[PDB]
Formats: C-alpha cells, sequence, structure tokens
C-alpha cells in the first residue's frame, strides 16, 4: 500500500538543479521515515546510470528510483518545476527531454514497480490534465493525483 | 500477435560464457517485465529472474545472482542472459516470458507470452557420430535398432521412409557416463509379416551429417 | 523464501471428470500474486490464470482458480484430451519469484501388463567390443514399472539405464525401454542374460531370458 500526501507533492523554485530536486522530494520520504537516510544518493547514482525522463507531449516527466532493498515503506513524490529542468531520455536517447514534473517512487517490491508505470502513463497521457498541473496549487495537483490514482486503482480490478 | 523469439541450440564447454537473446516481434516490452525460466532434465520450472526494459531495473533470484546477468535493449525489442563460468549443472532449456497484460494493457504480473526456449548444453564431449545396432525379432513380433554413442542432441528416428507410423515407439536419449547420448526405437508388427517385408530404420543425426538406413531382419 | 508444494504428484482422471489441484504456501502470499500454468511436452509453458481466481485471455470456462493466503487451489470442472498434461503453480507475491513442483495429470485407463520382449547384443555391436542388452515392456499402464536385470542368477545394479515414453494419445499406455552395459570381456563370461518385470497388470513377476 502506496502512501500519498499532501507534504510529499511541492512546488519546487527555478533556478534549481536536478541534484537539488532529488534531495529535496527525498527529504519528505527520509523525514516521515519511509526511505534509508541516504537514499537520495542511492537515486541520484542510479539517475545517473539510467535516466527516468519521459517525453510526453504537454510536459515531461522523471521516474527517478532506486532499487527495492533501499526502500522501506512504498511512497511516491511529487514534484513541480517552475521552469524547465534538462532530463535524459529514458531507454537511451541523444537529445535531452524537457521534464516539467517529477514523479519519485520508493517501492519496496519489484513486482508492484510495472503496475505503477503503467498509472503514471495513463496520468500523464491526458493532455489537459498534464498541462493544467502547472496552474494548479499544491492541495488542487493532491487532490487530482489522489483521485486519479484512486480512479485507476478500482479500474486495474 | 506478440510473440517472443529465442536464439538457437547452443552446445558449450565447461567454463564457457554463455549470451541468450530474446526478441519481441509483437509489440514494445518496455512497459512490462521479462523473465528468465529454466528447465533441467527431468524437473520442473525454475525463476531465475527477470528485468524491466525502460527503467532497466533487474532481479535476480538469490541462487543465481552471481553467475547471470540480465539486460535488454529498447530500441531493437530484445533481452539477452548472460551467464558466465558455465557449468554441467547449467545444461537445461531456458525461457524468456513476457508479462501478461489485462483489459487496456494492465500488468497483471504473471508471465502471458512465452518464448519457444532455448536449449542449452553442457558438455567437455565433442560432435559424434552414432553407431546403428539392430533389435532383430523372435502373432505379434517387436524389432527395433539402437542408436548409440553420439553427441549432441537431437536424433530422429523413422521407419521405411515414413511409411510405417503405428505401433512405432522412441524412447527419450539417456546421458551415458562416457558423455554420449544413447537411443532406442522399436516397433511391433506381425509375425507372419516379418518374412513379406523389410522394416529399415532411418537414422538422422544433423550435428554430424549422418544419415543411416538400417534393415531389421531376423537373426 | 517462499516455498510452494503441490499436491497431488500426479492426478490420474478420465475425460469428464473435475480435477482439483492444491497448491500450498510457506508464508502468505502478497495480494494474492499466484499463477498457474499449463506445460505440455514440446511446448512453451501456457499462462491459464493469474493472481488468485483471475483467469488469462483465451483459457475456456473449465478452468477456475480459487485460494488465498497459504491455501490456493485450481479446478478444472470438465476434462478434455487437451487438458492433460503437467501444471505449475507460481507466486510472485515475494521479493522473488518461485515455482512449484508440478502436478501431472494423465489419462486413466484400465491396467493392462506389458508386452515384455529381451533384444541380445548384435553381431555388428560385438564386433565393436561392448554389448547392451535391452529389455522393452509395450503397451503397459499404469506408468510404475519395475526391471531387474539378472546375468546368471546375479543381481545387477549401477550398470543399466531405463527410458519410458510419453503417454500415448491413442491408448493411454506407457512404453519403457532399459538398456544394460557390459564390456565385450565380462559379456563372454556368462550365458544366461534375463530381465524381470513387475507390474500391477501382471498376477506374477514375468521374466524373459536368452542363452548365449
Amino acid at each position: 500500500g502506496i502512501h500519498f500526501r499532501r507534504h510529499y507533492v511541492r512546488h519546487l523554485p527555478k533556478e534549481v538543479s536536478q541534484n537539488d530536486i532529488i534531495k529535496a522530494l527525498a527529504s519528505p520520504l527520509i523525514n516521515d521515515g519511509m526511505v534509508v537516510s541516504d537514499f537520495a544518493d542511492h537515486v541520484i547514482t542510479r539517475e545517473q546510470n539510467f535516466p527516468t525522463g519521459l517525453p510526453v507531449e504537454p510536459v515531461g516527466v522523471a521516474i527517478p528510483h532506486t532499487d527495492s532493498k533501499y526502500v522501506r515503506q512504498n511512497a511516491i513524490s511529487v514534484g513541480i518545476l517552475a521552469e524547465p529542468v534538462n532530463f535524459e531520455d529514458a531507454g537511451g536517447e541523444p537529445d535531452p527531454v524537457p521534464v516539467r514534473v517529477v514523479f519519485m517512487l520508493a517501492l519496496g517490491n519489484w513486482f508492484d514497480i510495472t503496475k505503477w508505470l503503467w498509472y503514471i502513463k495513463a496520468v500523464i497521457q491526458d493532455e489537459d490534465f498534464m498541462q493544467q498541473l502547472l496552474v494548479m496549487n499544491d492541495d488542487e495537483i493532491y487532490q487530482s493525483i489522489y483521485t486519479r490514482i484512486s480512479e485507476l486503482e478500482v479500474l486495474f480490478q | 500477435q506478440v510473440q517472443l523469439v529465442q536464439s538457437g541450440p547452443e552446445v558449450k564447454k565447461p567454463g564457457s560464457s554463455l549470451k541468450v537473446s530474446c526478441k519481441a516481434s509483437g509489440g514494445s516490452f518496455s512497459t512490462y517485465t521479462l523473465s528468465w525460466v529454466r528447465q533441467t532434465p527431468g524437473q520442473g520450472l525454475e525463476w531465475m529472474g527477470g528485468i524491466i526494459p525502460l527503467l532497466g531495473l533487474p532481479n535476480y533470484a538469490p541462487k543465481f545472482q552471481g553467475r547471470v546477468t540480465f539486460s535488454a535493449d529498447t530500441s531493437t525489442n530484445t533481452a539477452y542472459m548472460e551467464m558466465s563460468r558455465l557449468r554441467f549443472e547449467d545444461t537445461a532449456v531456458y525461457f524468456c516470458a513476457r508479462e501478461g497484460a489485462g483489459w487496456f494493457g494492465k500488468p497483471v504480473g504473471a508471465m502471458g507470452y512465452w518464448g519457444q526456449g532455448t536449449t542449452v548444453t553442457v558438455s567437455s564431449a565433442s560432435t559424434k557420430g552414432p553407431s546403428v545396432f539392430p533389435l532383430a525379432p523372435s502373432g505379434t513380433a517387436a524389432l527395433g535398432c539402437l542408436v548409440k554413442d553420439y553427441f549432441p542432441e537431437p536424433v530422429t528416428v523413422s521407419w521405411n521412409s515414413g511409411a510405417l507410423t503405428s505401433g512405432v515407439h522412441t524412447f527419450p536419449a539417456v546421458l551415458q557416463s562416457s558423455g554420449l547420448y544413447s537411443l532406442s526405437s522399436v516397433v511391433t508388427v506381425p509375425s507372419s509379416s516379418l518374412g513379406t517385408q523389410t522394416y529399415i530404420c532411418n537414422v538422422n543425426h544433423k550435428p554430424s551429417n549422418t544419415k543411416v538406413d538400417k534393415k531389421v531382419e531376423p537373426k | 523464501e517462499i516455498v510452494l508444494t503441490q499436491s497431488p504428484d500426479t492426478l490420474s482422471l478420465s475425460p469428464g471428470e473435475r480435477a482439483s489441484l492444491s497448491c500450498r504456501a510457506s508464508q502468505n502470499v502478497r495480494n494474492s500474486n499466484l499463477a498457474w500454468y499449463q506445460h505440455k511436452p514440446g511446448q512453451p509453458p501456457r499462462l491459464l490464470i493469474y493472481g488468485a481466481s483471475s483467469r488469462a485471455s483465451g483459457i475456456p470456462g473449465r478452468f477456475s482458480g480459487s485460494g488465498s493466503g497459504t491455501d490456493f487451489t485450481l479446478t478444472i470442472s470438465r476434462l478434455e484430451p487437451e487438458d492433460f498434461a503437467v501444471y505449475y503453480c507460481q507466486q510472485y507475491g515475494g521479493s522473488f519469484g518461485t515455482f512449484g513442483q508440478g502436478t501431472k495429470v494423465e489419462f486413466r485407463r484400465t491396467v493392462a501388463a506389458p508386452s515384455v520382449f529381451i533384444f541380445p547384443p548384435s553381431d555388428e555391436q560385438l564386433k565393436s567390443g561392448t554389448a547392451s542388452v535391452v529389455c522393452l515392456l509395450n503397451n503397459f499402464y499404469p506408468r510404475e514399472a519395475k526391471v531387474q536385470w539378472k546375468v546368471d542368477n546375479a543381481l545387477q545394479s549401477g550398470n543399466s539405464q531405463e527410458s519410458v515414453t510419453e503417454q500415448d494419445s491413442k491408448d493411454s499406455t506407457y512404453s519403457l525401454s532399459s538398456t544394460l552395459t557390459l564390456s565385450k570381456a565380462d559379456y563372454e563370461k556368462h550365458k544366461v542374460y534375463a530381465c524381470e518385470v513387475t507390474h500391477q497388470g501382471l498376477s506374477s513377476p514375468v521374466t524373459k531370458s536368452f542363452n548365449r
């Protein structure tokens, strides 16, 4: 059971590097005890080896993560960026991907990961919802994301 | 539909390195997991592990963590399994399986689509042609021919160029202490029919390019 | 580690009957992450059911799955010739997936005794310097049969190999071939070679011998 709270959702200031985005989004998970204390270091080392950026169509998406051994409780942290931040395309691509929205996934089970990639593909495909994410505030994007994953969960079963 | 095509059969020496490929002709498996299941002779299925292609995140069963390495390429839709320091115990049939998809592409978790399997043989033996010996008969009479001391698998046995098909039994090969396979094939035929007709067993061993047609008749 | 054990080892049924296969886990299977597979000789394993009870696409209505926690069951309401195969259960709730030992379902028929034949070493094979005697058991059911090699009233152990045919589609019987390997030197010394066959269909042990 993944834990999604308002505290995990946040807006990030401009002129912020990818490293700082990782540490900032992992900070609430570390404080809650959802992950290990140095969870951000394993995420960025994973991020350098395997790019997690996805192009989509309205906005860009990032899916940072790490091995399941470091995660203690399943969680998800969402970050909204005021200006596009460079992220390398997942799967391998020379041209960079301008990622506006970042989805940090901490999952303790390897088999659950594929289902959460399918949830993410579903929500990011909606062109109007991705572009409305930017204008909505933290509480508005949290409730919309919560409602959509809850809707997606009842459709999965 | 979506299908998985694996590499051909491989025979390798002990201590060698193996690499098997599995391409998904149908669709991109980038979103779904790709697992590897092996089956040793006379045993059951065994889960070696899997790879998440888009993320590149692998999972290894504790029994295979050391010598096995999984990888996948998303641009050619092909997954790879590497195994260094091959052993006699590594002789098996290796399967690749893509994760199943429910309605509207929901990942079920189970392995929905399977490859045809790759036979991997680990042995110090060399390619050798078989020696065919006859099993002469002595109502119902039984005759056959013994195919002995060949390597590697497999061999095909036919009777009267395919004309004889009812009552033919070809037994599985057994690996001998030397390291060479041995196989037997027999047929039951009326005792009165022995004198009229001659029965020839057609033995083909493609690895050694051996064709042997042996007539079998009373002692 | 989650270990799975299936029962029974072999299920002998006739078409039209109801099949029940049991799969048990040492620990609770997380989120009922279980799957049932069907494996036929010479074909890739086919996924039948995923999760506790969810049916894979294309599987007929016969196959159904039940269970939760540590106990799980596969049920085939009606059996047909295609359904006779080996069945595996696999769990994916743990950190790594594991399979079960498997259950073989086979065609059930009236018990039939084997027709036993013995083939002595051929002349061509005797020129090579190795002698192999072949004891053939043909069209017997059930599959379990014991072959014992005796040479001049001497029990032979550790110098023979046997293989069994898959169940015939037309008559649901089995055939067995046993080979006794000896050097040319040892073969010349002895005179009587025989294989003893014990089977449910045979009222008394059947012995086939030759002298050379």
